[PDB]
RNA sequence: ACCCACUCGGCACCUUACGAGAAAUCAAAGUCUUUGGGUUCUGGGGGGAGUAUGGUCGCAAGGCUGAAACUUAAAGAAUUG
RNA sequence: UCUUGUAAUUGGAAUGAGUACAAUGUAAAUACCUUAACGAGGAACAAUUGGAGGGCAAGUCUGGUGCCAGCAGCCGCGGUAAUUCCAGCUCCAAUAGCGUAUAUUAAAGUUGUUGCAGUUAAAAAGCUCGUAGUUGAACUUUGGGCCCGGUU
């Protein structure tokens, strides 16, 4: 089930059992790599890059066509963000909910939800700092993290 | 003189059916107790318990007699009889009738290696009837039927010689224990062994073959 | 500061003391062989229990085990030398199948009655005691 | 499942959990507190010796009744006081004050044969001779 | 009728209807 | 009350179908006195 | 979560046996489930099984034929010294002449009588009779 | 908006026992004497007793943790009138 | 026509518990081993300890004492919260031992790793987060061929 909830949904994707080369695609293998480079130069997060690729140009996903995932292409060209996508979005969520809680001092639901979001951030950040993506301390604080995200 | 009233009654009356394994294998049902008497003789009887039971009406108090008895000759064929009648001897007769009507067999075995006319079971088996559980464990040669004397008498009439019996549950009652032990030895016969993995000829229910001389008059 | 002489007890009291089948069989044996009390039946039962325990944990050991070979051969040779098993029953499933009468048959009073010379087992025993 | 740990490396949890559970035992609790040395009448012993402090005719009922009546004795090592059942009648004429009696425990009770309220110390000896042998005229009670 | 309320320790409610009508522990060294 | 207790707990045995001893002038008596 | 795939694989086979089905589907597969089912197939207790291959971890279709009494897993995989083996059998097998308890030794995945013929022992895995 | 057929995820339902139970009953209380998927808390006859003492949070009310001596053979589910 | 039981029926055998020359034994002795002589006719040379409604084996026994606002009337009958108030007979078990007390162990799956239980019988924190602790999806050399050589 969910990590912090009682729900047990299973909505997801399902990659096809075909590891090669969609037949009608027949376009290129590197040209899509410079649209990766171009979109990353624009500043989009890798999930956004994947969804715009499969909505616009017929790329199913980059792992099957290019032979590489999106992040290793972005890191290869050196456009990789400092902290990854998901931790950054979690920090942004925590920041916004703390500003609202700062304005509205009686909202117990936001206090509970913020404790949940903080614990989720802590689990993910501990995973990252034990796999050598963050510096081995990285000290997630409650206030200065605002300047970390925006 | 007994007159057949059913299909297997006509089957056994003329003596065309003699081997009891044809009855057991296809599970031929029986509703009259005379079939086993005309088929298997010598079935020694012994009484478990006869007790008065009271049914209370608006004004009266009817007293009946519940009789439980057992039947088994000496060799792997057992029957238990629960009846309730209006008279003690009639209750014994009805109980032994239903006990001879519900005879089940027993597949015996050796505790360890195979040698010389099996004496015990072939599998540790459970039997449950209302918070009593009889667990039957095979035992070595000449180890004695280590059970309660009623249950020891039950397996002594059965045909086995040495069975360890760890029984768990409130054993102050008798009827629950005897029903649980009956189900235990029944499922002991029902517990499959790989020795029966050989190809079996699969008969076509030989009442079909003998349908010319077992039908209606 | 001297060693102990080791000691044990050859008899064993039964678990359920009061069982009419057990009391009847004990008294039947006592009449049939002329014993003094129930300690003799208990002692033969203890000897038989030891022998059957040895036989059980020898048979649970695999076939052709050298320990099984040596200890089983010694046990069977011993129990045919005393003459409880027969001559042609030199296998362990038979020594699982031993009875107490098969041991009391090989005593002294039973032999000095069975060989004549006494005409009664009680007379046999009192003729033993009188040297 | 079943509500207990089952890992291969969980043995410490099983040990400690068993220790606490065993602290909710009865005989273990009585034993490892050593309370058979502090509050028990006997000091964990089997018998004890005492001086008969007072004798009272506690009959079963009013005169047409059963003669099972007895005394209060003072322990000689502890200094404690307890009631201590004299057995079958005709032995009360053996027992008066200051007789140096030897007491044991009682044991069982049924629906007859003595269901006395908590008097659980049958007297074994009086004056250091016996009580059963004194009952069968085998010996005589010495004069002081 | 009605089944009685079941508790190993008596309720603080029932004890109020019951109750209306210094030295520490010893440890011998 | 010993005789009444034996009377109470003997008739129950017959309802269960269990053999019980017969009654006489030996039921509610001290079979063996203690010490 | 699914803390053991051998456990639920064996449980699924046993529920399909108790009900009276003919073939059963197991998700996911494993090397040890394949080898367990290999031994059980070799001793005849099941029918024949076939590994459906997708890229994730696969599934197994086991074609039963009855004649299997019980299969189960002994977790945790206790260490089993060789002299302990007999004791383990006497704990959880219906008799001694029939039934098997399955070891994972360094000489492979293999039942107890072959574990005695090859004269090796290791961890326990489960049992079948 | 409605109907029809699917599918995922919810809240309850009706019937049954292939199973389980002391019983009422229960798709879980099933897959448990044929007993081992992962894990946390709790319980060991009734009273004495949530009592005594100590610690601890609490302005107070109080809560949290929480015995021992002693005594005692006793203290859930249905049917029957 | 050959086998068991009974009897205030009967007969002769045997033998050590004991006594004791002696000799062995021993540091010297005692005792055991051997043995001259003596040593069994029943109250002898006599066996006890517990028990008898079921557990749990064995009374459809006998007698005595005390009370009854019960019948009879001085004989008695019956009852007797007298938990028998007291003795005897008969029977059962163990046996040169038998009982009792306290502690402990098995039966006990009432400490439960094997192996308990928590709707209602005692027992699932009011709920959620979370550190130590426990536990944690699948995959990486498989298969086939070759000989030699050991055991039933």
């Amino acid at each position: 089930g969910r990590m912090h909830s009682a729900g047990k949904g299973i909505s997801s994707s399902a990659i096809p059992y075909s590891r090669n080369a969609p037949a009608w695609f027949k376009l290129s293998s590197e040209s899509v790599i410079e649209q990766i480079v171009k979109y990353a130069r624009k500043g989009l997060t890798p999930s956004q890059i994947g969804v715009l690729l499969r909505d616009a140009h017929g790329v199913t996903q980059a792992r099957v066509i290019t032979g590489n995932k999106i992040m290793r292409i972005l890191k290869s060209n050196g456009l990789a963000p400092e902290i990854p996508e998901d931790l950054y979005y979690l920090i942004k969520k925590a920041v916004s909910v703390r500003k609202h809680l700062e304005r509205n001092r009686k909202d117990k639901d936001a206090k509970f939800r913020l404790i949940l979001i903080e614990s989720r951030i802590h689990r993910l950040a501990r995973y990252y700092r034990t796999v050598a993506v963050l510096p081995p301390n990285w000290k997630y604080e409650s206030a200065t993290a605002s300047a970390l995200v925006n | 003189g007994w007159v057949p009233v059913t299909k297997l009654g006509r089957l056994v009356k003329a003596g065309k059916i003699t081997t009891i394994e044809e009855i057991f294998l296809h599970s031929l049902p029986v509703k009259e107790f005379q079939i086993i008497d005309t088929l298997l003789p010598g079935l020694q009887d012994e009484v478990m318990n006869i007790k008065p039971v009271q049914k209370q009406t608006r004004a009266g108090q009817r007293t009946r007699f519940k009789a439980v008895v057992v039947v088994g000759d000496s060799n792997g064929h057992v029957g238990l009889g629960i009846k309730t009648a209006k008279e003690v001897a009639g209750a014994i007769r009805a109980g032994i009738i239903i006990a001879k009507l519900s005879v089940i067999p027993i597949r015996r075995g050796y505790w360890g290696t195979n040698l010389g006319q099996p004496h015990s079971l072939a599998t540790k088996t459970t039997g449950k009837c209302g918070s009593v559980t009889v667990r039957l464990i095979p035992a070595p040669r000449g180890s004695g039927i280590v059970a309660s004397p009623a249950v020891k008498k039950l397996l002594q009439l059965a045909g086995v010689e040495d069975v360890y019996t760890q029984s768990n549950g409130k054993t102050r009652t008798l009827e629950n224990t005897l029903k649980a032990a009956f189900v235990a030895i029944g499922n002991t016969y029902g517990f499959l062994t790989p020795n029966l993995w050989a190809e079996q000829p699969l008969p076509v229910s030989p009442l079909d073959i003998y349908s010319d001389e077992a039908s209606a008059q | 500061p001297r060693a102990p002489r080791t000691y044990s007890k050859t008899y064993s009291t039964p678990k359920r003391p009061y069982e009419s089948s057990r009391l009847d069989a004990e008294l039947k044996l006592a009449g049939e062989f002329g014993l003094k009390n129930k300690k003799e039946i208990y002692r033969i039962s203890f000897q038989l229990s030891k022998i059957r325990r040895a036989a059980r944990d020898l048979l649970t050991r695999d076939e052709k085990d050298p320990k099984r070979l040596f200890e089983g051969n010694a046990l069977i040779r011993r129990l045919v030398r005393v003459g409880v098993l027969s001559e042609d029953k030199k296998k362990l499933d038979y020594v699982l199948a031993l009875k107490v009468e098969d041991f009391l048959e090989r005593r002294l009073q039973t032999q000095v009655y069975k060989l004549g010379l006494a005409k009664s087992v009680h007379h046999a025993r009192v003729l033993i005691t009188q040297r | 499942g079943k509500g207990k740990p089952r890992g291969l490396n969980s043995a410490r949890k099983l040990r400690v959990h068993r220790r606490n559970n065993r602290w909710a035992e009865n005989n273990y609790k009585k034993r490892l507190l050593g309370t058979a040395f502090k509050s028990s009448p006997f000091g964990g012993s089997s018998h004890a010796k005492g001086i008969v402090l007072e004798k009272l005719g506690i009959e079963s009922k009013q005169p047409n009744s059963a003669i099972r009546k007895c005394v209060r004795v003072q322990l000689i090592k502890n200094g404690k006081k307890v009631t201590a059942f004299v057995p079958n009648d005709g032995c009360l004429n053996f027992v008066d004050e200051n007789d140096e009696v030897l007491l044991a425990g009682f044991g069982r009770k049924g629906k007859a044969k003595g269901d006395i309220p908590g008097v659980r110390f049958k007297v074994v000896k009086v004056s250091g001779v016996s009580l059963l042998a004194l009952w069968k005229e085998k010996k005589e009670k010495p004069r002081s | 009728g009605h089944k009685s309320y079941k508790s190993k320790h008596a309720s603080k409610g029932a004890l109020k209807r019951l109750y209306k009508g210094g030295k520490p522990d010893k440890q011998v060294s | 009350s010993a005789k009444s207790f034996i009377l109470r707990k003997k008739e129950l045995m017959k309802r269960r179908g269990r053999k019980v001893a017969k009654d006489s002038k030996f039921t509610g008596r001290k079979r063996r006195h203690r010490f | 979560t699914r803390s053991s795939v051998l456990a639920d694989a064996l449980n699924a086979i046993n529920n399909a046996e108790k009900t009276g089905k003919r073939q059963v589907l197991i998700r996911p597969s494993s090397k040890v489930i394949i080898k367990f089912l290999q031994v059980m197939q070799k001793h005849g207790y099941i029918g024949e099984f076939e590994y459906i291959d997708d890229h994730r971890s696969g599934k197994i279709v086991v074609q039963l034929n009855g004649r299997l009494n019980k299969c189960g897993v002994i977790s945790p995989r206790f260490n089993v010294k060789i002299g302990d083996i007999e004791k383990w059998t006497a704990n959880l097998l219906p008799a001694r002449q029939f039934g098997y308890v399955i070891l994972t030794t360094s000489a492979g995945i293999m039942d107890h009588e072959e574990a005695r013929r090859k004269h090796v022992s290791g961890k326990i895995l489960g049992f079948v009779y």
